[PDB]
RNA sequence: GAUAACGAACGAGACUCUGGCAUGCUAACUAGUUACGCGACCCCGGUCGGCGUAACUUCUUAGAGGGACAAGUGGCGUUCAGCCACCCGAGAUUGAGCAAUAACAGGUCUGUGAUGCCCUUAGAUGUCCGGGGCUGCACGCGCGCUACACUGACUGGCUCAGCGUGUGCCUACCCUACGCCGGCAGGCGCGGGUAACCCGUUGAACCCCAUUCGUGAUGGGGAUCGGGGAUUGCAAUUAUUCCCCAUGAACGAGGAAUUCCCAGUAAGUGCGGGUCAUAAGCUUGCGUUGAUUAAGUCCCUGCCCUUUGUACACACCGCC
């Protein structure tokens, strides 16, 4: 009676993308609907670099269900790429060997660090006497 | 598929860098290639961390200008993407060789300054930042108040810079930049 | 209660309860060594405590000038009959209360004593009490027509940082004269 | 396994429109030709049957989320007014062009307002609303 | 009759009706949270009320 | 036996000392209790000018006030609680009590 | 610029002068020890003091 | 570290707040996830925010504790204070608040029942009720808004936010779901909410995919000035705000001069509050789309120390 429930989160700005990993077939769906009818259709391969960097045999035996909360249209893409990457490494961590995890970690890292390291950047406040956070108003003499 | 990298159905290899001066400060190759020309950024907090951003990304980041374009990169990728289709079906070559040729043929070697002025030469990173700003502005003025998409402007401007047909604000501002610093060098 | 009032209005209606109770008890118990209140709400009692010095002279004729305040404050905030009680307790370590020393200054000044005398008559008292430093500052017109701000400082005194909240004390009192107005800042 | 959710929900209304055209029991109102659909639009609809499209869009917002869409149909179909002074607020939709529609879709049997307000749908209409999706799915590759 | 003319304007509503509860002036009233007091005297009594400049 | 006792106040540490007092004496008197459930805090915002007049560079003050709220549910009779909501109550703290 | 102040310089020495045998070479060891050999109110001042202490026990062993 | 100086003080720093790190701790029918049984349907599935509850806290929430310090490794330097480079790691300059001695004839008596002197005080400069002005217009300057179009206007469709407020002392003035009548502004009945309990899971905007489109001021542009309908109020004339009459005007990327600005920053872009019966082209905050250049100098306009010179000390707006 397997209860192999691997719940992984991931953040961009306000993009709390939660992946999930069970055991069964190899398929991925987000908010129920699959990866095709996801948002901007100019951003298609950003869900395939977790596939295409490693391969499509690496995702054999793991099925995926993805929750999403918060954020804009792009951060809900950069949080659902990092999420399922950290859920692949965390499945090879907990349920199979720890040693074949290191090649997969190395290949994902030798392409981009964003796959595993969140972005410690957010927006910034607005000081009094300016129309923004740094820009001051028009000063006129005479 | 070991590491083939469509740039939207293109290939990364078969790229040949002619000059020795622009050897490492221009990264358009194996390690420095991504299926798409987009990244999360964080390439200006250190000084020379910009010289590792692919020239495709730096074209994308420097295409959008003048107010009504600040914040549209997802949009301005698509112009490049149709631009390499048109170049592939009008010249019939690899356009990432065409573009590296246009950068070479478009980069300046000297500039004048104030010490009445006197002339010095230029850095390779200066030459990249200048050739990009030049030919991108020259594509925009030729697509301003003209029935021509900006892709077809960039296609012909990259062609007449890898050709030198004096149909280029990119080469045309090179003689005025050289002859001024030549009278007074 | 069915007035069904929110929470924010509640914490404000009692901040105003404390603020009117201090402005009214200050503008009237000034010469009698007044130093502030601290209210305590119970299951149907309210024990307001006047933190004065001369507790015998603030009751009047055997609790007379306090039993008057008992039916005044009821008729003001609309309390029930006997849900308030007034204790008038003395303040210990009398050297470190600012409005307590400023009233003794605005009546040593009114009684015609000179300024360099009474500044040392406060300052020696609050070096005697065992403190660290003081910044008694007096302004207003003095033996002329042009103004001039005096000052007396010894000890140790901090200005910046967060610890100005819970170390130091601050007091401001206007004092009147027939010719003009003098002002006092204590730190 | 096929439903509405694997069909790239843009031409699902370009065949549900033609199905509510072909069956054609929708009670188009009298005043169809002469309306603005908003207080921010500027022209009439370019398409000559602009009523069936909005009945298919409503029938899928209703398939997807909620039994409480009445003024949330105007909160989902507003836009951008242009006052000549500053960008205007997301303006509401139109109350009549959707009250008349949901009373016109109550003429056949696919909607049923029950409780906690709003109009929800029936499994009987869900049969029809789900069978042409596998049709488009296999016919589009 | 003057007892019928002495207050014969509606002073029901509008800011020409209200006033400060400390100074009784009619300019600059923080009507928020039921204060209804002038912003000068609000800055003066802010410490004892409980508002404080943390950031 | 459904009684909820709400503790709302400004002073964080003294409110914590009363909510842990009112739980340790329940636990030391053997009646089942839930946890010290923490609700999110509310804030207030007032932004005024730091000037009586209109003279000076335009500079603004600011003022805040945080507030916290906790609620505690029990399973007990409804007579010993008058004693329980009295052992070391602290000033500032506004305790609500609901038996219904 | 990370320049250690005189309030630090004055407390690194009296701690060395009184607990020279008890101190060591690792940062997180004397980082726990100065809490119970001294009344230091905060954490940042703790890590600054022990950070310069482990720079003197290296200069001394040199 | 050098030394006729030694020891102490405030100021800077230290501090409090906010911001990203914790699978470990604290807990949840007013927040949530995972399981099973309802259902409906597509041939195992998809479902919710329509239902029901069994375990739990990763996500949501706020409390305590740790956590990062130029610590490590090389390079440079009197081998002193430190600087550059590097590894390891969530971070190797986050953002504001508070703030010195001494002083200015800076501004405020139009915030005060804090106040000295002067004028007026019953034919009132006190007080109330009717009007009308503070909004007028040959010119001149300063702060801002929409724009001058194909990276673009017009119809569909598609899919994602975070800070907040909200039924009153005198107080009559709340946010509002959901049913209908109408083009639309709205109306008529109906219910909830003193608030993580409802409004609301706050289906927010360009951007996204399919539609029509000029070299002339074109469907770009939408202003002074022209016909009709509803709302607040005791009252809208000089038109209080919004839809439905139009002129469809100037404007073809801006002169000498000049402001602001270096990373979630400029700019684009919509929401909340404040003022408020009526109300945003101002302002105070929030989010989302997210760049180009630089890691340097004293030339310009200014500041900081040492030395120098002086006929100035109300101090170069000087004196003569
Ligand atoms: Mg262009
Ligand atoms: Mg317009
Ligand atoms: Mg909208
Ligand atoms: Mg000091
Ligand atoms: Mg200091
Ligand atoms: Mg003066
Ligand atoms: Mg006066
Ligand atoms: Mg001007
Ligand atoms: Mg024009
Ligand atoms: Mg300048
Ligand atoms: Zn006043």
């Amino acid at each position: 009676g397997p209860l192999q429930s691997v719940q992984v989160f991931g953040r961009k700005k306000t993009a709390t993308a939660v992946a999930h990993c069970k055991r069964g077939n190899g398929l991925i769906k987000v908010n129920g609907r699959p990866l095709e009818m996801i948002e901007p259709r100019t951003l298609q391969y950003k869900l395939l670099e977790p596939v295409l960097l490693l391969g499509k045999e690496r995702f054999a035996g793991v099925d995926i269900r993805v929750r999403v909360k918060g954020g804009g249209h792009v951060a809900q893409i950069y949080a659902i790429r990092q999420s399922i990457s950290k859920a692949l490494v965390a499945y090879y961590q907990k349920y199979v060997d720890e040693a074949s995890k290191k090649e997969i970690k190395d290949i994902l890292i030798q392409y981009d660090r964003t796959l595993l390291v969140a972005d410690p950047r957010r927006c910034e406040s607005k000081k009094f006497g300016g129309p923004g956070a740094r820009a001051r108003y028009q000063k006129s003499y005479r | 598929t070991p590491d083939i990298k469509l740039f939207g159905k293109w290939s990364t290899d078969d790229v040949q860098i002619n000059d020795i001066s622009l050897q490492d400060y221009i990264a358009v190759k194996e390690k420095y290639a991504k299926y798409l020309p987009h990244s999360a950024g964080r390439y200006a907090a250190k000084r020379f961390r910009k010289a590792q951003c692919p020239i495709v990304e730096r074209l994308t980041n420097s295409m959008m200008m003048h107010g009504r374009n600040n914040g549209k990169k997802l949009m301005t990728v698509r112009i490049v993407k149709h631009a390499f289709e048109i170049i592939h079906l009008l010249t019939g070559e690899n356009p990432l060789q065409v573009l590296v040729n246009a950068i070479i043929n478009s980069g300046p070697r000297e500039d004048s300054t104030r010490i009445r002025r006197q002339a010095v030469d230029v850095s390779p990173l200066r030459r990249v930042n200048q050739a990009i700003w030049l030919l991108c502005t020259g594509a925009r003025e030729a697509a301003f108040r003209n029935i021509k998409t900006i892709a077809e402007c960039l296609a012909d401007e990259l062609i007449n810079a890898a050709k030198g047909s004096s149909n280029s604000y990119a080469i045309k501002k090179k003689d005025e930049l050289e002859r001024v610093a030549k009278s007074n060098r | 209660m069915a007035v069904q009032i929110s929470k924010k209005r509640k914490f404000v209606a009692d901040g105003i309860f404390k603020a009117e109770l201090n402005e009214f008890l200050t503008r009237e118990l000034a010469e009698d060594g007044y130093s502030g209140v601290e209210v305590r709400v119970t299951p149907t009692r309210t024990e307001i405590i006047i933190l004065a010095t001369r507790t015998q002279n603030v009751l009047g004729e055997k609790g007379r000038r306090i039993r008057e305040l008992t039916a005044v404050v009821q008729k003001r905030f609309g309390f029930p009959e006997g849900s308030v009680e007034l204790y008038a307790e003395k303040v210990a370590t009398r050297g470190l209360c600012a409005i307590a020393q400023a009233e003794s200054l605005r009546y040593k000044l009114l009684g015609g004593l000179a300024v360099r005398r009474a500044c040392y008559g406060v300052l020696r008292f609050i070096m005697e009490s065992g403190a660290k430093g003081c910044e008694v500052v007096v302004s207003g017109k003095l033996r002329g027509q042009r103004a001039k701000s005096m000052k007396f400082v010894d000890g140790l005194m901090i200005h910046s940082g967060d610890p100005v909240n819970y170390y130091v004390d601050t007091a401001v009192r206007h004092v009147l004269l027939r010719q003009g107005v003098l002002g006092i800042k204590v730190k | 396994g096929v439903t509405v959710k694997d069909v790239n929900q843009q031409e699902f209304v370009r065949a549900l429109a033609a199905f509510l055209k072909k069956s054609g029991k929708l009670k188009v109102p009298e005043w169809v030709d002469t309306v603005k659909l908003a207080k921010h639009k500027e022209l009439a609809p370019y398409d000559e049957n602009w009523f069936y499209t909005r009945a298919a869009s409503t029938a899928r917002h209703l398939y997807l989320r909620g039994g409480a869409g009445v003024g949330s149909m105007t909160k989902i179909y507003g836009g951008r007014q242009r006052n000549g002074v500053m960008p205007s607020h997301f303006s509401r939709g139109s109350k009549s062009v959707a009250r008349r529609v949901l009373q016109a879709l109550e003429g056949l049997k696919m909607v049923e307002k029950d409780q906690d307000g709003g109009r929800k749908l029936t499994p009987q209409g869900q049969r029809d609303l789900d069978r042409i999706a596998g049709q488009v799915a296999a016919a589009k590759k | 009759g003057h007892q019928q003319l002495y207050w014969s304007h509606p002073r029901k509503f509008g800011q020409g009706s209200r006033s400060c509860r400390v100074c009784s002036n009619r300019h600059g009233l923080i009507r928020k949270y039921g204060l209804n007091m002038c912003r000068q005297c609000f800055r003066q009594y802010a410490k004892d009320i409980g508002f404080i400049k943390l950031d | 036996h459904r009684i909820r006792i709400t503790l709302t106040s400004r002073n964080v540490k003294s409110l914590e000392k009363v909510c842990a007092d009112l739980i340790r004496g329940a636990k030391e008197k053997n009646l089942k209790v839930k946890g010290p459930v923490r609700m999110p805090t509310k804030t207030l915002r007032i932004t005024t000018r730091k000037t009586p007049c209109g003279e000076g560079s335009k500079t603004w003050d600011r003022f805040q006030m945080r507030i916290h709220k906790r609620l505690i549910d029990l399973h007990s009779p409804s007579e010993i609680v008058k004693q329980i909501t009295s052992i070391s109550i602290e000033p500032g703290v506004e305790v609500e009590v609901t038996i219904a | 610029g990370r320049v250690r102040t005189k309030t630090v310089k004055k407390a690194a020495r009296v701690i060395i002068e009184k607990y020279y045998t008890r101190l060591g070479n690792d940062f997180h060891t004397n980082k726990r020890v100065c809490e119970e050999i001294a009344i230091i109110p905060s954490k940042k001042l703790r890590n600054k003091i022990a950070g310069y202490v482990t720079h003197l026990m290296k200069r001394i062993q040199r």
